[PDB]
RNA sequence: GAGCUAGCCCUGGCCAGGGUGAAGCUGGGGUGAGACCCAGUGGAGGCCCGAACCGGUGGGGGAUGCAAACCCCUCGGAUGA
RNA sequence: CCCUCGCCAAGGAACUCUGCAAGUUGGCCCCGUAACUUCGGGAGAAGGGGUGCUCCCUGGGGUGAUGAGCCCCGGGGAGCCGCAGUGAACAGGCUCUGGCGACUGUUUACCAAAAACACAGCUCUCUGCGAACUCGUAAGAGGAGGUAUAGGGAGCGACGCU
RNA sequence: CCUAAGGUAGCGAAAUUCCUUGUCGGGUAAGUUCCGACCUGCACGAAAAGCGUAACGACCGGAGCGCUGUCUCGGCGAGGG
RNA sequence: GCUAGUUGGUGGGGUAAUGGCCCACCAAGGCGACGACGGGUAGCCGGUCUGAGAGGAUGGCCGGCCACAGGGGCACUGAG
RNA sequence: AGCGCCGGCCAACUCCGUGCCAGCAGCCGCGGUAAUACGGAGGGCGCGAGCGUUACCCGGAUUCACUGGGCGUAAAGGGC
RNA sequence: UGGGAGAGGGUGGUGGAAUUCCCGGAGUAGCGGUGAAAUGCGCAGAUACCGGGAGGAACGCCGAUGGCGAAGGCAGCCACCUGGUCCACCCGUGACGCUGAGGCGCGAAAGCGUGGGGAGCAAACCGGAUUAGAUACCCGGGUAGUCCACGCCCUAAACGAUGCGCGCUAGGUCUCUGGGUCUCCUGGGGGCCGAAGCUAACGCGUUAAGCGCGCCGCCUGGGGAGUACGGCCGCAAGGC
RNA sequence: CCGAGGGUAGGGCCCGUGACUGGGGCGAAGUCGUAACAAGGUAGCUGUACCGGAAGGUGCGGCUGGAU
């Protein structure tokens, strides 16, 4: 799967401050990271339609925290999914 | 995965062409190639002994290697996948280790880069040739030979392939393409996997233009003709058969089983072909 | 006897000009990624119109003919079997 | 009187087996275009408008040099003449609706071009390779320097539903 | 009663229907043709395929518009005879 | 899904006067699931009938406004 | 001075005629030889220059439920 | 962050039992089948028995009133890839939420297209019975299909005939699976009986059909009819 | 110039009508069988497919709203 250390490595990359955790840019980044991995397993699975479910459920939760993050602070939104190449 | 048209023409519609998906290399080696001579059907007195042949497209014939027992223990690289208008299978460009180069007929997920060999000691991988006796039963192959040293004689069209199902003797049991059971001396080498390019058969060719290319001339119905030329010849208006249906030279030819009895490869062939 | 004619084989040659505008490619849009849509590009096809060329549809003429199959008008194919 | 040709009042298919023949239409630019459809088409559907010449203003391109000149492709005004401006010559009549054949092709050289043959495609069947099958007394050839996704024979004839 | 078994789907006065110009409907002033129907199919029918089908056709039907010396019905003129 | 006087602009014309109302050119806009566009029905209101009320139904007679004058277009005269 | 009605809803009953016929009927239903339901009569009830009928609107209809309804099995949860 | 359970999904492999068929052996007069029969199979050697082989499909025991999934649905075993979910810590973010017309995706079986595959089973079909008849039920055969890949179809008693989310309102008992300190306690599922309450009743009852709020879908007498017409979708069947 | 309208041509919608044809509702005094309600004499119902004079049957899968 993805490991422990690859996880650590995104989440320190976009944590807000030392300890940071949970916040937005790390929540949208870990489930950016998911997203992308899955989507490349759907490439080769087409047929696993559960899991995709499984895709459309990140993919909405990213959506939402992306329209907060955006509401809150637009620029840190336009940094994140610019940090991340999203929108499209 | 062949290709279809748009019905931009009222054969187009119905045309398909292979994708050459697999094709890296669109020349042929020249050392490797010769003149295929044109028959139009015609045989050395002049006379058409094959019906309807003739007026497709020229074409360079590829030597191929149907022995490979040639070259035992020499690696080879896989230089390049070919077109070859001469059979359905594509071929494989093979760039020994020797500096010689042959051609093969290109097994299926053969690839370029990949390197394979021949002889008794060769891995069982796809592209490498063994006699039959050191191939483990089960394993699907292809460019059989059928006696040993006399080049590989089965299972060479496009998708096609014959399966190892047991070993008895000298002998092992292969299914042949056609379903038919059958002994074949373990010496006879064979190349693991199957023959490539399977989606030939799927090919629409869309045209009677398209047979024309290929030397197929058309075929007329003895239905079509008169009492001088075929059994099915005459009759006022449109006629059914009125006899049984036979050939241009009178022999019937639904069901009709026309292979020799007394054939000596009787006593090799163990069950007859399916379907 | 295949210097006519039918088929095939070998090797050459020919097909004015105009029209339609397939795939692909690029860009844009679209999506989680896609499918896909739009534009530009492109230049496919026993595609279209029409000479050469190959034909021979209808009519008229000719009928001890210009001619033992021709003439006029009209008409089919014209990158293809 | 015959041939080839030109025109014709009023009518306009009443001719005849049949609009046979002959008229009509006719190029280019623009507008516009139905059922149905396999979404390509049907389509040049149909139908209609424009078309010459003169002057004035102007937009891009090619060759130059970036300019003049030359050559090419446009645009916008205002006018003039005739019955008539593709002013001659070359240049679709159209629509609705059935039958048959899917289609482009092929044929009775010299009375039949068709609904006939062929055709992609469908199915049956034979053939394990010194194949089956074909030609030959044979040798030898074709099949095929192919190998059952291949080769021969037969019927049916795109496709759809069977 | 008979048969090996008794024609299914679809189509049907049909490139098939003798009686026949069947009957009814449409179109026409008037329609032995044509189109739509009906079905006691003389004598359709499922790869000698059955029923359909966009596009295509110098194929063969039926109708209308346009336009005409095809005609009412013929006249004059030209050139070659 | 609708839209070429269509949506906006500049300039004129026209009117008692604003306005694409009308014209010429320039720009590519305007409207629509909060229902555009299209179809059907209807003159609207004060009121009236009913109903516990809410609501439902209706708009003849009287009053107010609108529209029409056989069908349609048009301007003239005039404060209108 | 007339008109409707007198089985139940709904106020008003008997005799004869008829015998699933003729007929009545708003709903439920009446009529097959002792019919308060058909037809007449006597009598009765209700209105009265009117009485009944047909049509239509609102009511009863919390039967489109805002006031004021519902959806396991009655009609009603979208296959997720 | 640290853990857990599981027929959740996809891909590639692989195991054994059994059926059928083929080969070899051995053997003989029947076998099969039913309520009873007959068709059928069998001296051209069947059935029953032994060894060999081929091939497809489904996974016995474990297995449960069990587990997982949003639903459809998911069951030999291995590996890889991958979804949901629960718990404990109470570490981070700071209302980022709920629902959801349209849209998009998934969607048992049957069915369709192209190609493979085909052992068993089995629409249609053929035959035997049964019966008054028997286009059935039962029996003997038997093709699609059932299986695989890809693309369609989009239905259902697609059911809990019960939309999703949240809060609140006795408990008793069985069970699955976590965490405790392991008596028992506390989470999350799955059942049963029941407090209050609901209900026309039957029944429901912390897995509500109770008491409340939010949003969506839906009903408005039976037939005609999920029909016709229009539109959209589908190769068709036919769907909405 | 615009312009009522007229004319030519081609589309769209709606209404009436049509040989014939499809099924539907009602009628009922008929013919055939008896599919459902009981285990309705083959438990029923169901989506789909194929089939049969008819109700209906069978296959595949599903539901219990199935008696014992
Ligand atoms: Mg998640
Ligand atoms: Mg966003
Ligand atoms: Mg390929
Ligand atoms: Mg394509
Ligand atoms: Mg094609
Ligand atoms: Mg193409
Ligand atoms: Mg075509
Ligand atoms: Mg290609
Ligand atoms: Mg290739
Ligand atoms: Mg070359
Ligand atoms: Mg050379
Ligand atoms: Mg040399
Ligand atoms: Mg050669
Ligand atoms: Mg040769
Ligand atoms: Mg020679
Ligand atoms: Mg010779
Ligand atoms: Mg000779
Ligand atoms: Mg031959
Ligand atoms: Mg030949
Ligand atoms: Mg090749
Ligand atoms: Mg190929
Ligand atoms: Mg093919
Ligand atoms: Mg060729
Ligand atoms: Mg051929
Ligand atoms: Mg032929
Ligand atoms: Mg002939
Ligand atoms: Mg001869
Ligand atoms: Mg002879
Ligand atoms: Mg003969
Ligand atoms: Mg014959
Ligand atoms: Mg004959
Ligand atoms: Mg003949
Ligand atoms: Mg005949
Ligand atoms: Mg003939
Ligand atoms: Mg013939
Ligand atoms: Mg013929
Ligand atoms: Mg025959
Ligand atoms: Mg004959
Ligand atoms: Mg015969
Ligand atoms: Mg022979
Ligand atoms: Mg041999
Ligand atoms: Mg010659
Ligand atoms: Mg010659
Ligand atoms: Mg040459
Ligand atoms: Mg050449
Ligand atoms: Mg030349
Ligand atoms: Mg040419
Ligand atoms: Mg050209
Ligand atoms: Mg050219
Ligand atoms: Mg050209
Ligand atoms: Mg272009
Ligand atoms: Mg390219
Ligand atoms: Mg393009
Ligand atoms: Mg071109
Ligand atoms: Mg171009
Ligand atoms: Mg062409
Ligand atoms: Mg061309
Ligand atoms: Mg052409
Ligand atoms: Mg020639
Ligand atoms: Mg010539
Ligand atoms: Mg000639
Ligand atoms: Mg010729
Ligand atoms: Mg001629
Ligand atoms: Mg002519
Ligand atoms: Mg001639
Ligand atoms: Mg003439
Ligand atoms: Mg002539
Ligand atoms: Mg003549
Ligand atoms: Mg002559
Ligand atoms: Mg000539
Ligand atoms: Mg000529
Ligand atoms: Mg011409
Ligand atoms: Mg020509
Ligand atoms: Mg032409
Ligand atoms: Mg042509
Ligand atoms: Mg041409
Ligand atoms: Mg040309
Ligand atoms: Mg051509
Ligand atoms: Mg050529
Ligand atoms: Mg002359
Ligand atoms: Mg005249
Ligand atoms: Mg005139
Ligand atoms: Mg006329
Ligand atoms: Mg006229
Ligand atoms: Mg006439
Ligand atoms: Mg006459
Ligand atoms: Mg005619
Ligand atoms: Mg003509
Ligand atoms: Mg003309
Ligand atoms: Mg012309
Ligand atoms: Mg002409
Ligand atoms: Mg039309
Ligand atoms: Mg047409
Ligand atoms: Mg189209
Ligand atoms: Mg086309
Ligand atoms: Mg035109
Ligand atoms: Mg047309
Ligand atoms: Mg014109
Ligand atoms: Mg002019
Ligand atoms: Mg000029
Ligand atoms: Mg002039
Ligand atoms: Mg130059
Ligand atoms: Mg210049
Ligand atoms: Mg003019
Ligand atoms: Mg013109
Ligand atoms: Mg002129
Ligand atoms: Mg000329
Ligand atoms: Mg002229
Ligand atoms: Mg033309
Ligand atoms: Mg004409
Ligand atoms: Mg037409
Ligand atoms: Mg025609
Ligand atoms: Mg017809
Ligand atoms: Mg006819
Ligand atoms: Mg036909
Ligand atoms: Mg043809
Ligand atoms: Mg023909
Ligand atoms: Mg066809
Ligand atoms: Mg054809
Ligand atoms: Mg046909
Ligand atoms: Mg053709
Ligand atoms: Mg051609
Ligand atoms: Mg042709
Ligand atoms: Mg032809
Ligand atoms: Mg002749
Ligand atoms: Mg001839
Ligand atoms: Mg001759
Ligand atoms: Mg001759
Ligand atoms: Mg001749
Ligand atoms: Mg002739
Ligand atoms: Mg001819
Ligand atoms: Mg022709
Ligand atoms: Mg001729
Ligand atoms: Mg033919
Ligand atoms: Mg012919
Ligand atoms: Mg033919
Ligand atoms: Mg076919
Ligand atoms: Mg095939
Ligand atoms: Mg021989
Ligand atoms: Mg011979
Ligand atoms: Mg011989
Ligand atoms: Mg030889
Ligand atoms: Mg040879
Ligand atoms: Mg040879
Ligand atoms: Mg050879
Ligand atoms: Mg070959
Ligand atoms: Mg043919
Ligand atoms: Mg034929
Ligand atoms: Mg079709
Ligand atoms: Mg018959
Ligand atoms: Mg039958
Ligand atoms: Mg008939
Ligand atoms: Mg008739
Ligand atoms: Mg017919
Ligand atoms: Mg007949
Ligand atoms: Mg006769
Ligand atoms: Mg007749
Ligand atoms: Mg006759
Ligand atoms: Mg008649
Ligand atoms: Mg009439
Ligand atoms: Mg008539
Ligand atoms: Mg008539
Ligand atoms: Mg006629
Ligand atoms: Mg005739
Ligand atoms: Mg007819
Ligand atoms: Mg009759
Ligand atoms: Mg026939
Ligand atoms: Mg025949
Ligand atoms: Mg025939
Ligand atoms: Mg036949
Ligand atoms: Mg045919
Ligand atoms: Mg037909
Ligand atoms: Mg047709
Ligand atoms: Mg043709
Ligand atoms: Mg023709
Ligand atoms: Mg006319
Ligand atoms: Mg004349
Ligand atoms: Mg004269
Ligand atoms: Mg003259
Ligand atoms: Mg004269
Ligand atoms: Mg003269
Ligand atoms: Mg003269
Ligand atoms: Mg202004
Ligand atoms: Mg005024
Ligand atoms: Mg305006
Ligand atoms: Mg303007
Ligand atoms: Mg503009
Ligand atoms: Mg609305
Ligand atoms: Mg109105
Ligand atoms: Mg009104
Ligand atoms: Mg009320
Ligand atoms: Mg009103
Ligand atoms: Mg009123
Ligand atoms: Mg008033
Ligand atoms: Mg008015
Ligand atoms: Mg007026
Ligand atoms: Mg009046
Ligand atoms: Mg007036
Ligand atoms: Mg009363
Ligand atoms: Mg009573
Ligand atoms: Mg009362
Ligand atoms: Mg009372
Ligand atoms: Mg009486
Ligand atoms: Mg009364
Ligand atoms: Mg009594
Ligand atoms: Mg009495
Ligand atoms: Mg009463
Ligand atoms: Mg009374
Ligand atoms: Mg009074
Ligand atoms: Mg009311
Ligand atoms: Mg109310
Ligand atoms: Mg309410
Ligand atoms: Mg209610
Ligand atoms: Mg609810
Ligand atoms: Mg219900
Ligand atoms: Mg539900
Ligand atoms: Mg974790
Ligand atoms: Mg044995
Ligand atoms: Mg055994
Ligand atoms: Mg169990
Ligand atoms: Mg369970
Ligand atoms: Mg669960
Ligand atoms: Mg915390
Ligand atoms: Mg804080
Ligand atoms: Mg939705
Ligand atoms: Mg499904
Ligand atoms: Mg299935
Ligand atoms: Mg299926
Ligand atoms: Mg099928
Ligand atoms: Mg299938
Ligand atoms: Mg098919
Ligand atoms: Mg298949
Ligand atoms: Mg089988
Ligand atoms: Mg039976
Ligand atoms: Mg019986
Ligand atoms: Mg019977
Ligand atoms: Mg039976
Ligand atoms: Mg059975
Ligand atoms: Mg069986
Ligand atoms: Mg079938
Ligand atoms: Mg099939
Ligand atoms: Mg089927
Ligand atoms: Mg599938
Ligand atoms: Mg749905
Ligand atoms: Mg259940
Ligand atoms: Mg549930
Ligand atoms: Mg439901
Ligand atoms: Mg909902
Ligand atoms: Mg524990
Ligand atoms: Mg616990
Ligand atoms: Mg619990
Ligand atoms: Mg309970
Ligand atoms: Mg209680
Ligand atoms: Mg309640
Ligand atoms: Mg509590
Ligand atoms: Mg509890
Ligand atoms: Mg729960
Ligand atoms: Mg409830
Ligand atoms: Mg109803
Ligand atoms: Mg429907
Ligand atoms: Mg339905
Ligand atoms: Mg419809
Ligand atoms: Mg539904
Ligand atoms: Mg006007
Ligand atoms: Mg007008
Ligand atoms: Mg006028
Ligand atoms: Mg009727
Ligand atoms: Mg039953
Ligand atoms: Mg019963
Ligand atoms: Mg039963
Ligand atoms: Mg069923
Ligand atoms: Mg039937
Ligand atoms: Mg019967
Ligand atoms: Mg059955
Ligand atoms: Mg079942
Ligand atoms: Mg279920």
């Amino acid at each position: 799967p993805i490991t422990k250390e690859e996880k650590q490595k995104v989440i320190q990359e976009f944590a807000r401050f030392p300890g940071d955790t949970g916040s937005t840019e790390v929540q949208v980044a870990l489930l950016t990271l998911r997203i992308n991995r899955l989507s490349e397993h759907l490439k080769v699975h087409k047929k696993d339609h559960h899991s995709h479910r499984g895709l459309l459920m990140m993919v909405g939760q990213r959506r939402r925290l992306l329209r907060y993050l955006q509401r809150e602070d637009p620029e840190r939104y336009r940094a994140l999914i610019e940090k991340l190449g999203i929108r499209g | 995965a062949v290709k279809k048209f748009k019905p931009y023409t009222p054969s187009r519609r119905f045309m398909t062409v292979a994708d050459f998906s697999e094709i890296t290399k669109t020349e042929p080696e020249k050392s490797l190639v010769k003149p295929l001579k044109k028959t139009g059907g015609r045989n050395n007195q002049g006379r058409i002994t094959v019906r309807f042949r003739g007026g497709g497209h020229k074409r360079l014939y590829r030597i191929i290697d149907f022995k490979r027992w040639d070259k035992v223990g020499i690696p080879a690289k896989v230089a390049a996948i070919e077109y070859d208008p001469n059979r359905s299978a594509r071929i494989a460009l093979l760039h020994y280790v020797d500096g010689e180069k042959r051609y093969i007929i290109a097994p299926d997920g053969l690839q370029v880069g990949q390197q394979v060999v021949a002889g008794p000691d060769a891995p069982i991988q796809v592209g490498n040739a063994l006699p039959l006796r050191f191939i483990p039963v089960g394993t699907v192959v292809h460019a059989v030979e059928l006696e040993p040293k006399k080049g590989a004689k089965l299972a060479r069209a496009a998708g096609t392939s014959a399966q190892i199902q047991g070993r008895e003797g000298d002998y092992v049991i292969l299914r042949l393409p056609s379903g038919e059971l059958r002994k074949v001396h373990g010496e006879c080498y064979a190349t693991v996997g199957a023959v490539g390019n399977a989606d030939h058969k799927n090919i629409v060719l869309g045209k009677a233009g398209r047979s024309r290319w290929l030397g197929r001339r058309p075929h007329v119905r003895g239905a079509a003709m008169n009492p001088v030329d075929h059994p099915h010849g005459g009759g006022e208006g449109r006629a059914p058969r009125g006899r049984p249906p036979a050939s241009p030279w009178g022999w019937q030819t639904k069901g009709l089983k026309t292979r020799k009895r007394r054939k000596p490869s009787s006593r090799f062939i163990i069950a007859r072909r399916k379907k």
